[PDB]
């Protein structure tokens, strides 16, 4: 990414194979690079344990004449992440229809064997994966751009909580400031 | 507004923003088997959220020359999630279904699709007299295509679209539960089918409960545009499913 | 009655939810309004009834900021040729240490009492002749509000504090401790100040303009050994009875100046192979 | 002066402590870290017209 | 008479005519998870009769030189009926078990077996320091054999019988729930184990809840006779099983 | 009422028994049921009435585990060429010391509060020139929950703890002490874990997988003498408010690894001349 | 806050002590080593059907 602002936009095209993946990421809010520096990751990095559900909100920023459907799925922890939409839809998922309402919310449920999870997550306290796939594809009329973008928003539900204050590792100094 | 609908089954949800209302079979909602109508003696198993959930089938391309497609159930879901496992491991089955078909296009496209569920859609062979294996009409989740001309190969079903492979007028299929997907005002169709059969339960591998058909009655058309085809996707979800007769697996 | 029994709040529970089919669409919303969706997992999928006993006690601002943190350290010798090297003079401020600075800068305005603790240690400087006998040392900590006289040498007259508070501490005992009230002329401390000092938009710019808390001075009371001895003081601050307003995003770039916001541009975050890579 | 109040403990599983103040300045008292009231509406729902989650956000 | 017992789970039944009574774990009967102790949010699935039923494991031969065997659960049932499928397709699991071991011999045979369920039976490697794959202690339903002498191969667990692979006196295993099969007066042992763990639920493929051990403390003996060995069979049945966290299958 | 009078259990008494002749046979039983006989001496022989005042107060788990025990010791020098030798870094665990390890491993699951006490002593290293004068030393104990920054040298910035709890202690006073609550993510500590880390039954195996308690760091605050000085720290744990589940037989073989159950086969017990020998 | 309770002593041969808590965390309290309840049935009598000592174990 030569331009930093590109990091916030998920590309989308008009003509794509029938089933194709839009994006994929690990659900490690306090350790994954994606969520590391978000407003939620920064707060989490001051603690050691966390629990509760999360909200992922997606907004379509294409033309008003564009249309399409997307499948967003959450896969609990397992030995292998999903590779195709066929595997992906077996887990928790929602079908998103783009219309007058430009935003959809995927609520990631709290499914864990322990009451809490480590911010410095490991194999024992893994949390799963999140992926998005083309459900129908994007169709545009004549005289419109051939590409669009999507943005993702992250936040915590009303049952979220943290524990065990600690010092964050993102900030450090070598000499006394003057 | 009544153009927005939301359906939640198990751990899956479907949201549509442009949609007509929902057709409910013959006015009957799916339900469990009563005690005064059952015949099997042993206790049934009612996997609930594990099996009553939405499954996405493969998607198809709608071209300018498409003629139609059909799917046969529950053979289509025979190898999907835990529903397939329960089908394999049990002798008897019973379940309703909810079918959601999706097709979206811009305001500059035109076309019309007929979505209909045909119970007991017995089909005739291409050559009158000869017979066919159980592969020319059902091979899993793959879709089978109608044909504009009269079929000639003796190993497959008669695919004449205007007869619908049943020897009846294609325009009279309106009698069955159905909906239309008109690109002007609609993007999806929703049908809820209760369990329809002459016996309380049945083997899900031996008998096809009903057939789903999608037929373009107004062929797709567009001009200019970079979009060359309109994908079509089908989603299904068993409802109030229960099984009985645990034997070994393997169908 | 000689005793008054002053004598909590758990997170929301999860209610049970069944299959639904209706025109309501909780999942669909519009972020353009600036409104954060209030949906819960019970609206998108079937859920069981669960009673949560988790509490957010440890996430309150009082507990978050209620930890002692180092803010300054300096060394001063008991005897040396340079007069300026035998005592310390520090203008009070919280921008010197990065961890506490970042912790405080998550809010725009603060109002709290302060608890100050001093840790003092001594060590003998290396040299040829180290054989000596020296009694226990004593130290004086002097606080000079703004505008007061400032000592210029270890044995200056200003060390005879008559109104300036001071603490005398002897090595080997517990660290000195003391409390200080909310001493801002305004209604609350301001971590950031977007403005100038002069009325014609000129002069000092930034929070430096509002730093008028005073100075702290430290010396050896009368210790002057035949051989040099070095002492180090560490100052720890601990807010109490805290209140905060207008939260702001945490800083991303490394600090570079003690009285400015200057920084160098930094990447938003780290990179990965591609948008689909999910493996380690 | 004696001030008795409960202490933090676990859920569904005496818990009282006594406190007395010795100094004449309120700033000398110990931290009051027993308050757990919170209200996220100021930052999560700053809109003027109330929005119902079930109903569509717009129209 | 109290020497006859009958147990009926699902569509299977066990009848014994010579038997001691039944030991119930630590005095606690298996039960479903309460609402005030659960942590997962979504609805669980409670396949009932489909999974709560008796499964027969392979049988073993008891010779004059046998030393003992052990099995690890639920890895032993990992590939049995619909229980295995539910284990594969779910992230979390929880279930009690009923274990019935059977050994019958004439009145002229002599011998004694100890049947015990050891929760969290962590085992040490044959060579102190080296490690072993997850194949030297669990490979499905097959039984693993103890050894009279000290194990020497570095790729397997220390099988010294007198230490039981845990560094403890074999004679002190009486502390765990157990029964004795004495050929004089007994033919089978029945143990009911509630779900024991430090968390409400757990991954059934990653964690071994408990280990079953059969140890001959009085070696088999007989004279003359045409019978050369005494078969031993183990039957298990999950109870109050429930699952959660539907992901893709494949463990 | 400003006072609440919260304000025991002796062993069973022996009842008198006379001659008996009946069909009841208390002495005869069947161990095959897994049931331990509940007979008493009064059932097999004539006995007098005796009132027992003995109590089992000292056998409760609370008292059995309620004793401070050493769990770790390490040495660190005030000054040396090697940077790693001037401070300690210990991953917290209870498997290092054999006595406490065996005491804890008699139960499968535990749940308790902890009381930690630190004992620190110093001594001057041998050398030619020992003549020096050094003031009293001070030490810092730092606790870093998992995932936090770790210091890499004695004078690292991480020693400016702003959220990490720490203790500053001066030689000559009472040993430092502090309490810590039940800090397990699960519902109880697990001494044994028969399972793997990865979902495909691979990776780390054993209780090592569940050890995520953090680290402890110790250093001399600012002491740096002309000649080396060595200090030793001892950590003592003392469970409080204890609860235990699923007792298991005590270990028989000697421990050989700090994070594994590996062992060498051992004889069941010692031998004697023959089955009838009863003399010394 | 004052909490008065008896202290351990001998048999057939005042014994009260006072305790007060000073900290706001229950973990700071002293060990509660005054509980002497016990029940060995869970390990000594884990059978399903109740067995009478006088009657024969089997039949
Ligand atoms: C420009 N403002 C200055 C105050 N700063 C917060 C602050 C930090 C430390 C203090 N210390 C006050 C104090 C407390 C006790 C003794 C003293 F000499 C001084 C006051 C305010 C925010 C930015
Ligand atoms: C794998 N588990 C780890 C915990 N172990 C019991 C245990 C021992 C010591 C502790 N100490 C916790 C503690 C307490 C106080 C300060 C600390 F830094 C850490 C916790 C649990 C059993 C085996
Ligand atoms: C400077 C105050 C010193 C207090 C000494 C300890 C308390 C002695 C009195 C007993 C407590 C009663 C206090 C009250 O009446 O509120
Ligand atoms: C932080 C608590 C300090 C307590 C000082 C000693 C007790 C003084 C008050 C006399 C005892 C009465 C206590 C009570 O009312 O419960």
């Amino acid at each position: 990414t030569t331009d930093q602002m590109e990091m916030f936009r998920i590309p989308v095209t008009i003509n794509a194979p029938l089933q194709q993946q839009v994006f994929g990421l690990r659900l490690q809010p306090g350790l994954d690079s994606v969520f590391k520096h978000t407003l939620l990751g920064e707060i989490l990095n001051y603690y050691a344990h966390w629990s509760g559900s999360m909200k992922l909100t997606f907004v379509f920023c294409g033309s008003a004449m564009a249309t399409g459907k997307f499948l967003i799925a959450y896969s609990p922890p397992g030995a292998n992440p999903p590779k195709t939409r066929k595997d992906a839809m077996l887990g928790t998922h929602i079908i998103w229809d783009i219309g007058l309402q430009s935003s959809c919310v995927l609520c990631v449920p709290w499914i864990s064997q322990t009451h809490y999870r480590l911010v410095q997550q490991d194999e024992y306290t893994s949390a799963g994966y999140v992926t998005c796939w083309y459900q129908t594809g994007m169709i545009v009329p004549p005289g419109t751009p051939n590409s669009s973008s999507i943005m993702c928003f992250a936040s915590a539900c009303n049952d979220f909580s943290v524990r065990m204050l600690r010092d964050t590792p993102f900030i450090s100094q070598d000499n006394k400031l003057q | 507004s009544d153009r927005v609908r939301s359906i939640t089954l198990g751990n899956s949800t479907i949201t549509t923003q442009e949609c007509a209302n929902v057709v409910v079979g013959y006015g009957r909602w799916p339900t469990y088997l009563r005690d005064d109508e059952a015949t099997a003696e042993d206790q049934p198993t009612q996997p609930d959220v594990a099996t009553c959930r939405f499954y996405t089938l493969d998607s198809i391309k709608w071209e300018k020359g498409s003629v139609g497609w059909w799917w046969k159930f529950p053979e289509a879901l025979s190898d999907m999630g835990l529903f397939g496992q329960n089908m394999q491991y049990h002798y008897l089955g019973r379940a309703g279904y909810t079918i959601h078909v999706q097709c979206n296009a811009s305001k500059f496209h035109q076309g019309c699709l007929l979505v209909v569920c045909v119970p007991e859609a017995e089909m005739g062979g291409a050559v009158v007299g000869q017979a066919f294996s159980a592969t020319a009409m059902a091979n899993g989740d793959k879709a089978y295509e109608f044909t504009s001309a009269t079929q000639s190969d003796q190993t497959k079903v008669q695919t004449a679209i205007h007869n619908a492979g049943m020897g009846v007028g294609v325009g009279n299929l309106t009698i069955y539960p159905h909906q239309w997907i008109n690109l002007r005002t609609n993007n999806s169709a929703t049908i809820v089918m209760p369990y329809i059969n002459s016996v309380p339960m049945d083997n899900m591998f031996r008998h096809y409960n009903f057939t789903l058909m999608v037929i373009p009655f107004v062929k797709l058309d567009y001009a200019d545009t970079a979009s060359t085809y309109v994908p079509i996707t089908v989603t299904v979800a068993p409802m109030c499913a229960e099984y009985n007769g645990l034997r070994l697996a393997q169908a | 009655g000689d005793v008054e029994e002053a004598i909590v709040v758990h997170v929301a529970d999860t209610m049970r939810s069944g299959p639904s089919n209706s025109a309501s669409v909780p999942a669909l919303t519009a972020v353009e309004t600036g409104h954060t969706s209030q949906v819960t997992p019970s609206d998108t999928m079937q859920t069981r009834h669960v009673k949560n006993y988790h509490s957010r006690s440890e996430s309150t601002v009082e507990n978050f900021l209620g930890r002692s943190a180092c803010v300054y350290m300096e060394e001063y010798k008991t005897t040396d040729n340079d007069v300026n090297k035998k005592f310390v003079a520090w203008p009070i401020n919280t921008k010197q240490m990065v961890q506490m600075r970042r912790k405080l800068e998550m809010f725009t305005y603060l109002r709290f009492d302060m608890e100050v603790t001093f840790v003092i240690t001594s060590r003998q400087d290396p040299g040829t002749t180290l054989a000596q006998d020296m009694p226990v040392l004593t130290h004086q900590i002097m606080y000079v509000p703004p505008g007061g006289p400032i000592p210029a040498k270890v044995d200056d007259y200003a060390w005879q504090t008559s109104t300036n508070p001071s603490i005398f501490w002897t090595e080997g005992n517990a660290p000195a401790r003391m409390s200080i009230p909310f001493i801002s002329i305004g209604n609350a401390y301001s971590n950031f100040y977007d403005g100038w000092s002069n009325f014609d938009q000129r002069g000092s710019y930034g929070y430096n303009t509002l730093n008028n808390l005073g100075h702290i001075y430290v010396r050896h009371v009368s210790g002057s050994s035949p051989h040099p001895i070095t002492s180090t003081i560490r100052v720890y601050f601990k807010p109490k009875h805290t209140r905060a307003w207008v939260p702001r995003p945490p800083r991303l770039c490394q600090y570079k100046k003690a009285f400015s916001v200057d920084f160098t541009p930094t990447p938003i975050t780290d990179t990965r192979k591609d948008i689909n890579t999910v493996t380690t | 002066g004696a001030q008795v109040s409960t202490q933090k403990t676990g859920a569904h599983e005496i818990i009282h402590y006594t406190n007395i103040n010795y100094y004449k300045d309120a700033a000398s008292n110990s931290a009051n870290r027993q308050d757990f009231t919170q209200d996220p509406s100021k930052f999560t729902e700053p809109v003027k017209d109330v929005m119902i989650k079930s109903l569509p956000a717009l129209n």
